[PDB]
């Protein structure tokens, strides 16, 4: 925990790009963690700021970067709908079958949620279709249970 | 008579008879109210583009508009030309039947996962020594869509099949009660009736009233227009 | 207790505001629902409106409300206060022999003092900075 | 503390503070009063606040051991602490004012846009009000932003399977994490609450769901773990709402030299421009000065109209009233160099001082000109020789009341001690109006009166 | 007791033996919650927030306050002190004597003026009996208007001193200078110097009514500010 | 004036020798033709 | 109902007098609990 990891956190967050910026040239700590353990990239991939992503990226931020309760930036720009961002992360090597402590996929929770875009990317780049959770859920069976005629056409294969 | 006092008196009897009253009926809400018997005005309501049917411009009403009027000063009594929405389960008894099941289940499955839990705090107080960690637990949350109850669990079968509730019901967002339904001209139509306040005076409520709408004007969806069908108040305005 | 500031908001908060209707010379209304499990809503009435009566018909609104909030909240109770927050004066109670924690010091103003001094000649109200005491289980989930 | 602080966090800097006032200012400070978890912005484990109480005034001589001073000192000493917005200031005379340059502004979310919708909106009215500081001067919001908070989702398919009901499971929860209110015991004779909790130690960290077991039907104890999964999202912890719908408080004040009023029509005209569905409103002070201010001209005009029909039935003249209501700046002219001279402000004991001042000068033009008027009506005298015979029998009595009132103020004006700010407002005002109302009355009342006289035969 | 919850029966087992609520919990006299921790110089604290009741003293409440906790004094237990962090009393008490003070010492002033110039104790008293008549008058009126004695009210008299003080000034003086230029007994010279200003007395109440009255008039929390103010200047001018 | 109403008797001792408790009857007559207000719901933010 | 008057005094009649204090023109306030759970707390102001 430092001075600038701090600032850095709070601006990845609030989509200041301009403060962003200065705190990459003063050497601000790309791998700092709040206490739940969320990063700028995690921050950053949660409140949909694609053009901080990007910088991140590029000032060496860890892609697959992992909070206390198994969750990355790809499971959070998945979930929250965010295509540009998930294509981005996939990109510069996202794990598109990471598992969080409840076995859940950034697949899981982008057919949760009915992001048809952001499964077609997910599938495109591998993503295990027949991945199951803890409770042996795949993402079809979370399309027929929602009730998502169009996913789970998308997830027949 | 003070009409203040008249329903201070009156209420604190009713309270006395509050509890002795069926369940169903003190969820309903009992009101007392100070106010003419007779109607001020009528505030219409209608969608110029005919993008909202009677129905949905009822719903807009009584969600938008009908709580700041009912608070304006002066307003005794405000009675909706229509229907606020709720999350209607149409029962199908051939389904519920086929299944096992009855409305006693229904509700049952509707009151334990359309339920608001307060599930407490991590490092809540008192906390132990050494505690870094400070964050609300958030549980199960009111349901918000017609899908989200639609897949309610009522059971799972015996070969491991599930029984959700839009298997055995219709779920759509309908009025609280289908009674009353309003006309402007012919044109689907809903609106306010206001009945003044025991004292009130007519004119300065109609205008307090003018004044809150004029807020809501802004606001509104493309189409939805107010009317002015009937007014008491014109006529001691131009009348003087 | 234990309700966070959306639980709090969608059924307390929510329920009371829809029912603050037909109270007389309200100006406007405001509410804060926080994560500690607490809700505060504010009514600011005309100047020349008699207190009283606008607290009574906030009162009697409430009242009909009550049964549309839940057990755990009408259990705890809802408090109608007329806001006048300007104090004569803050007596502090305090333990120098370390015998005794805040929760005894409250227990004790509270059965010995507080009551005393709400009755003194001239006191209108009597806020406690602290708590009588509760019977405090504390659950072991390793025992149970 | 930052959003996310602990209570043991909060109350190290509230010791460190406590730990100053007893040190650095033990000459000054009686006692500090500690309130760890408590805020007027919102209450909380990472908020607090230190309740100074300082010695008899007798023992805190010169301006140096002052709130004043002592304030500004605390404030920079704390400045250095580590993750910590810690700062000292005095009590206002009353909180039921605030301040005059000071609007409290609500952005209200008027077509159901959401929370997370208005936050956004919110930042966009924040981020144009930043640039114009030449206007609107500390524009933040009242409320708290958005903070971690551990979503978990009960499995109702895996519960039903396993025979566990979503009561005992939910009730389980809510009863060991939050707390529950069971029933009511008598402590010695007073009803008192009985309260079940999980022991600290059990209800700290995420790891700790697990360690709760719930039996299901067939009687068999089930873990949390088995038909529970948990993630990490942001959420508020404290929602507010105006007039029933969700809304955010936002403070800020009017630029040094600009007024109220016009920070204001600015902050009008910036909401204005924000995502549609997003109203605004003023509350509490600015929707006191929007009301009170539109008053004013009403009632400057009435009270003027009026003094001039008085004069006007006095004198018997449509004129001669004009040489009275003309001594009026020749009072608020010494006011206001006395207040500006000594750094005061345009408070109400200042306002109400000018028309005493103005009262009492517009009283010894009133006899100057009735003794003037009545030579010239019955001893048939000229207009000059009537108003310097005037002058010279009024010359006495106005030095005498001026003397006596001058001498009166002044212990007011060099006051320093409890109560000094009311007693200097009330005092250096007088005074200085005093001064100027008497030297230049004496002289200008007479040209007032001649000039007039003249102007209308 | 904690004893007799501790002594709960949860369940029997087959065996026999039994498990009380002291088995599977800690039991003790706690606070409702723990989220306030309160400290007094470090030291473990709490206390009461006192309001003044309507139309009530504050010295005599503070008084009676500090006049019950000393009844309680024998009571505490081994420890426990009492201690006043916040008290608006002592302040109240300096204002009060301040403006007594000040109000003393304006009539002092006019005293040692009045016979500067006129230079006969005779005439220093007519003034000394007359500001005092108006100032006691003053409360009387504002007891009769429900106003109190309070910093707005105190103050509004000492921005009135010289309204007063020149009151009984012109009277007296002009009666002094009619006698010195004309040779009148006091009773005929009395007669002719009021003659000459009670016309013009009477013309500047109605303007000095017309400055303060209006001033009263603004609404909201700044015209309850300037009404205390108002009255009590109008009140003290008209009575003057 | 008085108008045609649908009387139905729930006969107890068949409901007690098939084992059907007259709750569940009630409720199910109510709720179905009648109408049960349950519980709330959030519908664009606000309590329904 | 079926609380005696110790039970009911602890447990109501004190926890309203105690509340019962900082009122306009009250002049005394007498209160009484019974064996039949009954309260009666009366509260007497200034004429006028
Ligand atoms: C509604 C508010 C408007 C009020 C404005 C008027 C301000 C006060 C004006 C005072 C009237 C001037 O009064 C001037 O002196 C006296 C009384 O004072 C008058 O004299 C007259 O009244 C006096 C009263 O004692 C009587 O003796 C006598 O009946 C009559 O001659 C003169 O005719 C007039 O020149
Ligand atoms: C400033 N303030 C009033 C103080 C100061 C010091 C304190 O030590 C405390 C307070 C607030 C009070 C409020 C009281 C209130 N009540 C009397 C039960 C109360 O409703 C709560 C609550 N969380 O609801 C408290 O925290 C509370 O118990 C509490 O712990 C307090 C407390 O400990
Ligand atoms: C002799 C004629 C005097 C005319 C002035 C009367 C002013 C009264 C206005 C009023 O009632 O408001 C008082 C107001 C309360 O906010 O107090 C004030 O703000 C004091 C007014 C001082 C300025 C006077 C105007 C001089 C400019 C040339
Ligand atoms: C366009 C805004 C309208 C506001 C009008 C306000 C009028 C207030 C009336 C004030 C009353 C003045 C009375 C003072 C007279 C006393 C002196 C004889
Ligand atoms: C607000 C209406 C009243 C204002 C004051 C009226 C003054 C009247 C002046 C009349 C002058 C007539 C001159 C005669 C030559
Ligand atoms: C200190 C006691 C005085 C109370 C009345 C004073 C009025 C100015």
């Amino acid at each position: 925990g430092s001075d600038l990891g701090k600032k850095l956190l709070e601006a990845a967050r609030a989509g200041r790009d301009d403060e962003v910026r200065i705190l990459m040239a003063n050497g601000a700590d790309v791998n700092a963690a709040d206490v739940v353990g969320w990063t700028p990239l995690h921050l950053a991939a949660y409140w949909g700021h694609l053009e901080i992503v990007e910088v991140l990226l590029k000032n060496g931020a860890d892609v697959n970067a992992y909070d206390t309760l198994g969750s990355t930036p790809l499971h959070l720009a998945a979930h929250f709908g965010h295509l540009e961002i998930v294509e981005v992360l996939l990109k510069n090597g996202a794990d598109v079958n990471a598992k969080d402590d409840n076995g859940i996929t950034p697949l899981h929770l982008a057919a949760n949620r009915g992001h048809l875009e952001i499964v077609e990317v997910l599938l495109k780049y591998g993503a295990d279709v027949n991945a199951q959770d803890k409770f042996g859920k795949t993402a079809f069976d979370i399309s027929i249970n929602n009730g998502n005629e169009d996913l789970a056409e998308i997830l027949q294969k | 008579t003070d009409a203040d006092i008249a329903q201070v008196q009156v209420q604190n009897k009713l309270q006395l008879a509050m509890p002795l009253l069926p369940q169903e009926v003190q969820q309903q809400g009992v009101s007392v109210e100070k106010s003419s018997s007779s109607f001020l005005m009528v505030v219409g309501v209608i969608n110029t583009d005919g993008t909202m049917t009677q129905e949905d411009i009822s719903d807009y009403v009584a969600a938008n508009m009908k709580d700041a009027i009912s608070r304006t000063s002066g307003v005794g009594d405000v009675q909706l030309f229509g229907s606020q929405y709720a999350m209607r389960i149409w029962m199908n008894p051939n389904e519920l039947n086929k299944f096992q099941l009855t409305p006693v289940d229904v509700i049952t499955a509707i009151k334990a996962q359309n339920a608001q839990v307060a599930a407490g705090q991590l490092g809540g107080t008192p906390p132990v020594k050494g505690q870094q960690l400070n964050a609300s637990i958030i549980a199960q949350t009111r349901l918000t869509s017609t899908e989200e109850f639609g897949k309610i669990l009522l059971k799972v079968n015996q070969d491991g099949s599930r029984v959700l509730l839009r298997d055995v019901a219709k779920i759509e967002l309908g009025g609280e009660n289908y009674d009353i339904i309003a006309e402007f001209n012919g044109q689907p139509a809903s609106g306010l009736g206001i009945k003044l306040a025991t004292g009130a005076n007519a004119l300065d409520t109609a205008a307090a009233i003018r004044a809150e709408l004029a807020k809501m004007e802004p606001f509104f969806p493309s189409g939805l227009k107010i009317v002015y069908p009937y007014d008491t108040t014109p006529f001691v305005k131009i009348s003087i | 207790p234990g309700a966070d500031a959306k639980t709090v908001q969608d059924t307390v908060t929510q329920v009371i505001e829809q029912n603050m209707n037909g109270i007389d010379n309200l100006m406007y209304m405001s509410s804060n629902s926080d994560s500690t499990g607490t809700v505060q809503i504010t009514l600011t009435f005309e100047s020349g409106t008699d207190a009283d009566i606008a607290q009574v018909q906030v009162q009697n609104k409430l009242q009909l409300a009550m049964p549309l909030l839940p057990q755990e909240v009408q259990q705890q109770g809802v408090s109608v206060e007329k806001s006048s927050s300007s104090f004569l004066m803050v007596v502090g109670v305090i333990n120098t022999d370390g015998t005794m924690t805040q929760e005894d010091i409250s227990d004790y103003v509270a059965a010995n003092m507080k009551d005393a001094i709400s009755r003194t000649s001239g006191v209108g109200d009597v806020q406690l900075f602290g708590s009588q005491y509760a019977m405090r289980i504390w659950m072991n989930p390793n025992e149970l | 503390l930052p959003a996310g602080a602990t209570q043991e966090r909060t109350q190290k800097v509230l010791n460190e503070v406590t730990h100053y006032y007893l040190t650095k200012e033990k000459n000054n400070v009686e006692s500090v009063f500690a309130v760890n978890g408590f805020g007027f912005a919102g209450r909380g484990q990472n908020t607090g606040i230190a309740f100074v109480s300082l010695k008899d005034w007798a023992d805190r001589p010169g301006e140096e051991n002052k709130v004043e001073a002592i304030t500004m000192r605390a404030t920079r000493a704390f400045s250095q602490i580590k993750d910590a917005m810690v700062f000292a200031f005095n009590l206002p005379a009353t909180v039921e004012l605030g301040t005059a340059t000071g609007f409290d502004f609500e952005l209200i979310d008027q077509a159901g846009l959401g929370h997370e919708k208005l936050t956004q909106a919110r930042n966009q009215l924040l981020a144009e009000a930043a640039k114009h500081p030449d206007m609107l001067t500390s524009v933040r919001p009242n409320g708290l932003e958005d903070t971690p908070q551990f979503k978990i989702d009960i499995d109702q398919e895996k519960a039903q399977a396993l025979g566990v009901s979503i009561n005992d499971i939910n009730t389980t929860l809510g009863a060991a994490w939050g707390g529950s209110y069971v029933n009511d015991f008598i402590d010695r004779g007073r009803v008192k609450k009985v309260y079940v909790m999980s022991e600290a130690k059990y209800r700290m960290l995420p790891d700790d769901i697990g360690d709760w077991y719930v039996r299901a039907a067939d009687g068999q104890m089930v873990p949390f773990s088995a038909f529970s999964s948990s993630r990490w999202e942001y959420g508020s912890p404290r929602l507010e709402r105006y007039n029933g719908l969700p809304s955010m408080e936002i403070l800020g004040q009017a630029a040094p030299g600009k007024s109220t009023g016009e920070a204001m029509e600015l902050m009008e005209q910036l909401a204005s421009k924000l995502p549609t569905g997003v109203g605004y409103d003023w509350t509490g002070m600015s929707y006191q000065e929007r009301l009170s201010g539109n008053q004013a001209p009403s009632l400057y005009a009435i009270s003027l109209i009026v003094v001039f029909l008085c004069l006007a039935a006095l004198y018997e003249s449509w004129s001669i009233p004009f040489s009275v209501m003309l001594v009026v700046p020749l009072g608020v002219i010494g006011a206001l160099l006395a207040a500006t001279f000594r750094g005061l402000t345009n408070d109400v004991y200042f306002q109400v001082g000018l028309l005493t001042t103005i009262g009492l000068s517009a009283k010894n033009a009133i006899l100057i000109v009735e003794f003037a008027k009545d030579l010239m009506d019955k001893e048939g005298k000229g207009l000059i020789e009537a108003t310097l015979d005037a002058v010279r029998m009024r010359l006495r009595p106005i030095l005498m009341t001026s003397l006596a009132f001058i001498l009166g103020v002044m212990p007011l004006v060099i006051s320093t001690g409890a109560g000094s700010g009311a007693q200097n407002a009330v005092g250096t005002g007088v005074m200085g109006g005093m001064v100027t109302a008497t030297v230049l009355a004496i002289f200008f009342v007479p040209v007032f009166f001649v000039v007039v006289r003249r102007r209308f035969s | 007791s904690t004893e007799e919850f501790g002594k709960i029966l949860l369940k029997v087992n087959q065996d026999g033996s039994r498990v009380l609520l002291r088995d599977v919990a800690k039991i003790e006299l706690g606070g409702e919650n723990y989220d306030i921790i309160a400290e007094f110089n470090g030291q473990p604290a709490s206390g009461l927030g006192i309001k003044l009741a309507t139309g009530a003293n504050a010295l005599d409440t503070a008084a009676a306050i500090r006049a019950e906790l000393a009844k309680m004094e024998p009571f505490f237990p081994s420890g426990l002190k009492i201690v006043y962090p916040y008290d608006t009393t002592p302040f109240v008490k300096i204002s009060i004597h301040e403006v007594v003070k000040t109000l003393v010492e304006a009539i002092i002033l006019v005293f040692l003026v009045m016979y500067l110039f006129l230079q006969n104790f005779r005439a220093t008293l007519i003034p000394t009996i007359a500001v005092p008549v108006v100032l006691l008058g003053t409360f009387a009126v504002l007891a009769a208007f429900g106003f109190s004695i309070n910093t707005l009210t105190m103050f509004g008299m000492v921005l009135a001193i010289g309204l007063l003080v020149d009151d009984a000034i012109v009277v007296v003086e002009n009666v002094e200078r009619v006698m010195a230029e004309e040779g009148l007994p006091p009773k005929e010279a009395t007669r002719k110097s009021m003659g000459q200003i009670q016309g013009a007395l009477v013309g500047i109440a109605m303007v000095l009514s017309a400055v303060f009255v209006p001033m009263a008039f603004f609404g909201g929390s700044t015209g309850a500010i300037y009404r205390q103010f108002s009255i009590t200047i109008v009140s003290a001018m008209a009575l003057s």
